[PDB]
């Protein structure tokens, strides 16, 4: 398969773009399982429509990522945790996790 | 003259009492490079003896009685400043060295209480709001540290000091770095991560900052300045320089190098070893950077030394605490390295949770001793309560929440290998619990870090209770019919149940028996909820609970298997697994054309197989199907097989038991003994050697 | 106007066309920080100013509007790239492959034909800059600080300032060169070289030192023209004494990023980090040796190609022995993965020494990794080897240029070991090596050694044994003197070249040792001695006529004959001599009790004791009739009662198949040993302890 | 226990004379007719050469330290001193091998 892939990010209630970036970095960590898939992604422009204190709350939203490369890889659930981090040089990198919820038990689909 | 040896010195270090820390490597500038100080004191020359006249004083108090007023005094500053510093005598006179880190910084021990208090009280001098400046800068208080900051600049040509005129413009001008880059981020990308808009500092603010900041080098600082000034504090003109922090970053890579060859060769080093150099070089920095009240909580680079310093060191004591020996070596070899408060700041504040994970993979910190553990734990119990302060209120600082609950996050997972307090661990745990924001702390990573505190202090009374009361909290929160919990880890709330379990066998709880035993048919995604924690209350509430809901579901009857709910299995439940068997394959034939791969997370087939294999559910309608899987070339045919289905990582993924029985079987035992020599060989990996050790022969 | 795009890239690129080769890093500066050049090529903003530019190029129709003049600096900017590595953007990249070709006769280590090029006739600055590099290389130093003195007078007046300011920096870094070499020369040469040995006189030091007084590497960029400031702010960097600096931090990011994939097992995508280090490390290079800059006399050039080197083996060790699940299997089926070349051989002979070449095979597996361009690699073998001996051969040496050379010489010999030569190739290297190879570098053993590990890919023809036969004659004429002691820092003395040569021709016998052999007398002691150790390699009437004059009277011999097979059964009072041996160690051990002397010597003549004892050729009481309080005979006297250790933790590695055959053929010491086993394999990382534990015992 | 810190004397074989004084930084050994297979390295620091010296060959090294005598003797010795040029710059480490004559196969001994 080609070495380079594309990433959309969609939201989970109009399934309206988010940004578009290049793939980077994708790490793969009764019964049980208890597994992690994070993903790191480069340079990505954002939107042009999606752009128009801190209480412990929940109160987000639900996102979807798209890997292009036909090959299909779907992350319904995901979560972006940003690290921040300032620099001496001055003069973007992007990590999300996948998540699953506890009925509909799916982190990664793969489609050929 | 012997009262003549002092002149020289004065005369040449007379500025550098103008400061609080100074670093010894960084005393060669002082002199012009006429003796070198090693990193731990002894002075060594490279045409008049001139350090040892003065140190020949110290050791003959009769010497020194002949000196005059002036000179006396000049001589207890000088010998109080050494003492201060750290440097002690020559090489050729040194003898036993043990060298203790003593950082006096209210900000490295993180007292934002009394940093508050400090900031309230009344100023005083030119320093003191030279401190206060770096207090609220530390506070997230970033406005009134960038005023504070430019009023000192402006006010320090007028009292005279240049020191103060320099390190004050240099710190205002990496605290414009900061908001320019925290506005950055803040725009572009915390509409995604914290889901809102926020931009705390006005258009204003940026307004004045950027006009003001232009055309101002960091270099150039030096040489526009007065000469008097170039010469009497060339010690600091190397912080004026934008490729900052690359001399020590070089300078650790060559000892690394250095440390990683003589692990490799296995030499032995003698005295003052490299690593140990690592180490006082890395506590002079820490102790020059933060005693002298400098911005460098904006730099990633002042972190990637010190965690490449630190990884480097636990790196190094692992190796020494696992090497081999010979007769020869113990003729030469015949000092162990444990972590202390400091490390354990250090370690918090500097490191990620991945590159946590990378020392622990790599090393065993478990075989680490640790000390002064009544420090640590007065540290943990400092941050959940400021934690807790924080969030418990209406109030939160968004930039000091950026730049303080990756710290929190680190403080709390490393306090694994420490032994902590009944109250301590109680107040960590609540404010843990009931107060961590949910962006940062899902569900599942909620436990894992609750279930990691638990490897050395137990599971006492006051901890279940706080469960207990999270728990009913949540069942509060499952009454809406529109709430989901999602977990990165698939540990979900029905593992605070367990954990209390295994701990407390026989529990039930007082609270969630009322939400139990006040349920309807309608009022549906709380009885779910109450499935997964069925084990934890009255009978009664039980079975009134278990009349409401049935088993009609597949994901029910996985459910009461895991609660233990079932133990022998019932009719009617292999309906349910060829029912699910059928639809797959009758999706699959359908996507043959289409072509998807379709390899999903879900793990209901794999469980089924192991099922199988334990004989449990056992029928010939049950290989009618087979579906896309490659795991049931394990439990419907161990004869047909593959190159692997996923073994590799399921000899490590499953449990003692069905690895047993995997060595008790007929034809595959071969094939999986020669994969496994191929990892073991090809590789290095403990668990691949545990099992070939263990369950294999 | 379209035809006015190619007047700014003119206008601000026009003096680089003054060198021989610019970094693509190195273009941010020229341009004044617009765009970003990655390192493959591929452009990345940050009015379209390239894009234009790179649209004419896929586009003939487009630029033939343009004027005469226009077109010439089109085609200018145009050839220029192409000789740079400039492609396109990155929006509109694709499949890109960088290959590495540096145009350097130093490089290649052409001594003949840099000494032809100097004899020539000059032409011009530049050839004279050239010639002064090569003056440097080729270890004439004073030369090559004269002309380099009167390139910096007349560059000047040839109004050349590349020329001017490059030759301050080159005559710099040579005055630095001298300095050290003198400075060492002094001190630690007297016993190295055995000599006092100072090539340049006093003149020239004095006349140097007063010369490059208040000669600061710094401000030389600031003490030369605006227009050049402007012109040439991409050389600004390499007037500073922390040179080398910027790319061994961003070696060691890339390096700390490597090692967290590796530990994570991450899957990188397109461009790598391990790419990154690659490409960068070519860059330099080629940067450094094509312009014709003096930094063979930097120790921290020489230190970032290996680490660059080592993290690439490394790297490329991980991918081939990585575990491995569906995805990267799917992704990396094929194993497109990492293989040596012409330039990274010569890399590695080069700016490697033998305990980084040594630590290199112990931590990666070098055997696993192909190697092609082997025949570039004959020729540059044979090349060392002819320089090698031309120059030791007549009565000369350049004792400068030998310092510079030897080790490079002895790198490139070591690793030949993984390269296939021919026939006349493998007789020359052999030759060079075994005649006229200095002895204060290479002694029998390292001798012997290098020569054996040459032998694992082409096997022993017979002009190698005929070279080694002429080899052991001069070794035996040399043994003639009755003051001479052959000294091996390995163990491996004269007494394995007889091995080596009958391992592959076990039928063979030397027509001239015979004479030698059979022209010996009683009072010819010291060649009797010698040619013990060489006995199956003469005749049959030689080795009688040989044992006729030397007995067994001695231990030394005892042991020579059961080595070199002349005893197969063991004799009457041979026991008699071990036992004596043995009494007389103990009856010194018992008056130095009191004394507390250790005495750990080097000798294993007890411990092969106790191996012949467990093999029942030596069965006997009076051997327990003493201790010598060595640990290492409790294996052989009393299994049973044992200590800590002897020192068989270092001996499961250190035996062969048949005693640890044996070991695990014992009653109640096996279960020890797998302790010790287990617990070594569970705290340590090494293949040895597996692979007893994996045959051996079970 | 031994202090960990050595002094080394370099002395002329054949004759006798001390030819410098150092002080110990690394010691690295590596290792029925049996054979034997070991080379020990050894690296000094900062030395000064004997004032009356500086005005084949064989060479002794002697090794002195105590553990609260204890001596180590390497009776041959060959330096492999090798010349690089640095940056910067204006004492070096001396490297030393032990060697081992073939009549008496001895390279290192300890006194106690």
């Amino acid at each position: 398969i080609q070495d380079t892939a594309d990433v959309y990010f969609k939201r989970k209630s109009d399934g309206k773009l988010v940004f578009t970036a290049e793939a980077q970095t994708a790490s793969f960590s009764i019964l049980k399982s208890e597994k992690e898939i994070n993903l790191t992604v480069k340079n990505a422009f954002f939107d042009l429509e999606w752009l128009a204190a801190i209480k412990a709350s929940k109160f987000s939203e639900r996102y979807e990522v798209e890997y292009r490369t036909d090959i299909y890889i779907q992350f319904p659930n995901v979560s972006p945790s940003g690290e921040f981090e300032m620099s001496l040089e001055n003069g973007p990198e992007i990590k999300f996790e996948a998540l699953a919820d506890t009925d509909t038990d799916e982190m990664a689909v793969v489609i050929e | 003259k012997d009262d003549e040896v002092i002149d020289y010195i004065y005369g040449k270090i007379s500025p550098l009492f103008a400061l609080q820390y100074i670093r010894k490597i960084d005393l060669k500038h002082v002199f012009e490079y006429d003796y070198h100080f090693e990193v731990n004191g002894t002075v060594v020359r490279h045409g008049f003896g001139y350090m040892e006249r003065f140190f020949e004083l110290k050791e003959s108090c009769d010497e020194r009685s002949k000196l005059s007023k002036k000179q006396y005094e000049r001589f207890n500053a000088l010998f109080n400043f050494f003492e201060k510093n750290g440097v002690i005598c020559m090489a050729k006179d040194a003898g036993t060295l043990n060298t203790s880190i003593e950082i006096n910084s209210l900000a490295y021990h993180g007292k934002y209480d009394v940093m508050k208090k400090f900031i309230e009280e009344q100023s005083v001098s030119i320093e003191d709001d030279y401190k206060k400046a770096f207090f609220l800068a530390c506070l997230g208080r970033w406005e009134e540290s960038y005023d504070l900051y430019s009023n000192i600049i402006l006010n320090s040509i007028d009292e005279s000091n240049g020191c103060v005129y320099y390190l004050s413009q240099i710190n205002r001008y990496r605290i414009y770095q900061s908001i320019t880059q925290a506005v950055t981020q803040f725009n572009g990308l915390g509409l995604l991560t914290f889901g809102r808009h926020y931009k705390p500092f006005t258009d204003e603010f940026l307004a004045r900052i950027e006009r003001e900041m232009t055309n101002f080098n960091i270099d150039d600082l030096f040489n526009g300045m007065p000469f008097e000034f170039q010469k009497k504090y060339k010690i600091l003109e190397f912080l004026s320089d934008n490729q900052f922090l690359y001399d020590d970053t070089v300078k650790l890579f060559e000892l690394t190098n250095k440390v990683r060859s003589e692990m490799s060769e296995g030499s032995y080093s003698f005295g003052m070893s490299s690593d140990i150099v690592v180490l006082l070089r890395l506590y002079d920095n820490l102790r020059f950077l933060y005693e002298n009240c400098l911005w460098s909580v904006s730099f990633h680079e002042f972190h990637q030394y010190i965690r490449n310093s630190m990884s480097l060191l636990i790196e190094k004591a692992e190796y020494e605490r696992t090497r081999d020996i010979d007769e020869l070596g113990f003729s030469f070899f015949g000092s162990g390295f444990f972590m202390e408060y400091y490390d354990f700041v250090n370690i918090s504040r500097h490191f990620k949770i991945d590159d946590i994970k990378n020392l622990e993979r790599s090393c065993s910190i478990d075989k680490i001793r640790f000390g002064e553990q009544e420090k640590i734990e007065e540290y943990l119990v400092g941050i959940a309560e400021e934690i807790t302060k924080q969030f418990s209120a209406n109030g939160m600082n968004v930039v000091f929440y950026t730049q303080f609950i990756s710290e929190a996050k680190a403080a709390l997972y490393f306090a694994k290998y420490v032994k902590l307090s009944e109250e301590g661990l109680g107040k960590i745990v609540k404010a843990l619990l009931f107060y961590f924001p949910e962006r940062d702390l899902d569900i599942g990573k909620r436990y894992v870090w609750l279930e990691r505190l638990t490897k050395c202090n137990e599971l006492p009374k006051s901890i279940i209770s706080i469960i207990d009361d999270f728990l009913v909290l949540q069942a509060e929160k499952h009454i809406d019919q529109n709430y989901s919990e999602v977990s990165s880890n698939g540990l979900y709330s029905r593992d605070y149940g367990a954990l209390i379990k295994h701990f407390e066998k026989n529990f039930i709880s007082k609270r969630l028996s009322e939400i139990t035993l006040c349920l309807t048919q309608d009022k549906q995604k709380q009885i779910d909820f109450l499935f997964k924690l069925l084990p934890l209350l009255s009978t009664n509430a039980k079975s009134h609970l278990l009349s409401f809901k049935s088993v009609e579901n597949i994901n029910d009857l996985m459910n009461g298997i895991r609660i233990g709910l079932i133990d022998e299995f019932t009719p009617e439940h292999e309906e349910l697994i060829i029912e699910y068997l059928e639809t797959r394959k009758v999706n699959y034939i359908v996507e043959k054309e289409k072509g998807i791969q379709t390899f999903s997370s879900n793990d209901y087939m794999s469980t089924f197989g192991i099922w199988y294999f334990l004989e449990e559910i056992n029928n010939s309608k049950m290989e009618e199907f087979i579906g896309m899987d490659d795991q049931y070339d394990f439990f419907v045919d161990p004869e047909n097989f593959d190159y692997k289905k996923f073994i590799p990582s399921w000899l490590k993924n499953y449990n003692d038991k069905l690895l047993g029985k995997i060595a008790g079987n007929k034809h595959m035992k071969h094939h999986v003994i020669e994969v496994l020599k191929e990892r073991v060989k090809n590789s290095n990996d403990k668990r691949y050697l545990e099992i070939l050790m263990n369950y294999f022969i």
